[PDB]
């Protein structure tokens, strides 16, 4: 009937002044669009179509065009920033926002859609998307006393579309927008839907990775519980984006991070460092470093929970950038740490992994790796105990490892190298 | 990370 | 200490 049509055939029909020929080409280009591989988008676009789609958009009495349109627009701004700026320049964007109010609940989806991948190329399109004023009516559709009253397909869509709406800096979205936005936002990360609940932490982490202004706008709504209740999930679509928004609150303040300790994150971190998902694994390690750079208060929470054999695991075996983030967690947990923590660190044996890791390759982990053991070696001169961490090093044959760093290629690693060598395995 | 755009069907 | 994406 309408299926693999010639854009010529589509062209020709559209170009009809027959409003249901023009129907049954922009069905037939649907389908062409909407095909497993290669949607002839460029060939579409070419064809001059686009103009065609958006002026179907607003025809009220025929409501197929309004959905079919809807749908070979959305496929065509799925496509390259090119071509969704070609649906952006045929004035499709106010077109969307006026059928999200349409009574046909599939017409109104598919503008939710279409606009969701107008948003999601970047931050011009999603501030322009913002601007024609397209919030309020998105925020309007999701003004139901309970969302289970929707569509499971309806609510995915309108949170992936709110999501790419909270997506992308440089710049962040309006501070107004994620104000209006965040309340439902949060209904929706307390949705039961686990597709709804991954977009709703991929937005959260969105509004989360920025100033400290932004954490306190999420934290502020109250969302660390239910983030490190999604931290626990069994489903990785959503423990993956619960992570990174954890990650992102524990980038902030030490009141912000006391936020996510006080909801209870820590308590998922002996699973998250072992979890068999490498990514997992390094955003965990990553947390964790940014959470040993707090307060002594919140290392000891890290040590009373602990964290501190599972940060020895991974840095005795993990993917390396793990190791490096682990690495970057000793160094900032020995900074900042009390010389009791820092014994309870050498107790747990962090010394044979750590001089282990000095035979890197990469030059940053190393100076790293040095920093904590000068630290630790500075307290254990508190104790009058660095001759037993000096024998320890030796033992572990790290001392053979930093005196090769004395000819390392970087100034500052045999710079380091030398002092400790000639600071406390000397005479 | 790589669902910025959707297309349908 | 505290590292930013
Ligand atoms: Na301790
Ligand atoms: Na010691």
């Amino acid at each position: 009937g309408t299926v693999n049509w010639s854009v010529e055939d589509i062209v020709k029909g559209i170009n009809s002044n027959n409003l249901e020929s023009q129907l049954q080409a922009t069905q037939a280009a649907r389908k062409l669009l909407s095909r497993e591989k290669q949607p002839p988008i460029d060939n579409i676009i070419r064809a001059g179509l686009i103009p065609k789609f958006v002026s179907f958009l607003g025809k009220t009495d025929c409501s197929p065009i309004q959905f079919e349109s809807a749908w070979a627009l959305t496929n065509i701004a799925s496509g390259t920033s090119e071509q969704t700026k070609a649906v952006v320049d045929g004035g499709a964007i106010p077109a969307f926002i006026s059928l999200l109010a349409s009574p046909h609940a599939h017409i109104s989806e598919q503008a939710v859609w279409a606009l969701g991948n107008i948003a999601g190329d970047g931050s011009a399109f999603r501030d322009l998307v913002i601007k024609h004023g397209a919030i309020d009516p998105l925020l309007a559709l999701l003004a139901v006393p309970d969302l289970s009253t929707l569509a499971c397909g309806y609510l995915r869509n309108l949170t992936w579309t709110l999501s790419n709406l909270c997506r992308n800096k440089n710049p962040a979205p309006p501070l107004d927008a994620v104000e209006q936005i965040l309340p439902t936002l949060v209904r929706l990360l307390h949705h039961n839907d686990p597709e709804v609940l991954a977009d709703s932490c991929w937005a959260i982490s969105y509004l989360t990775d920025g100033p400290n202004e932004r954490i306190e706008m999420v934290v502020k709504k109250g969302v660390v519980p239910q983030l490190v209740k999604l931290l626990g999930a069994t489903e990785l679509p959503i423990v993956t984006p619960a992570l990174r928004a954890i990650g992102n609150i524990v980038t902030g303040t030490d009141e912000q991070t006391q936020k996510v300790i006080d909801a209870g994150a820590l308590a998922v971190f002996p699973s998250l460092l072992t979890n068999p998902k490498t990514n997992i694994q390094k955003e965990a390690t990553w947390t964790m470093s940014n959470i040993t750079a707090g307060r002594q208060d919140q290392i000891q929470q890290v040590v009373n929970h602990g964290l501190v054999p599972f940060l020895v695991g991974v840095l005795s075996k993990a993917d390396f950038k793990t190791q490096k983030e682990a690495a970057w967690a000793i160094t900032n947990y020995t900074s900042g740490g009390t010389v009791e923590q820092i014994v309870y660190l050498v107790h747990c044996g962090i010394i044979e992994p750590l001089m282990n890791l000095l035979s890197a390759k990469d030059t940053k982990i190393i100076q790293v790796i040095l920093d904590a053991i000068s630290n630790i070696f500075q307290a254990a001169e508190k104790l009058g105990e660095t001759e037993k961490l000096s024998i320890m090093i030796e033992e572990c044959g790290g001392l053979d490892k930093i005196e090769a760093l004395q000819r390392h290629e970087n100034e500052s690693v045999y710079k380091a190298s030398l002092n400790l060598i000639e600071k406390y395995f000397s005479v | 990370p790589g669902g910025f755009k959707r297309r349908r069907l």
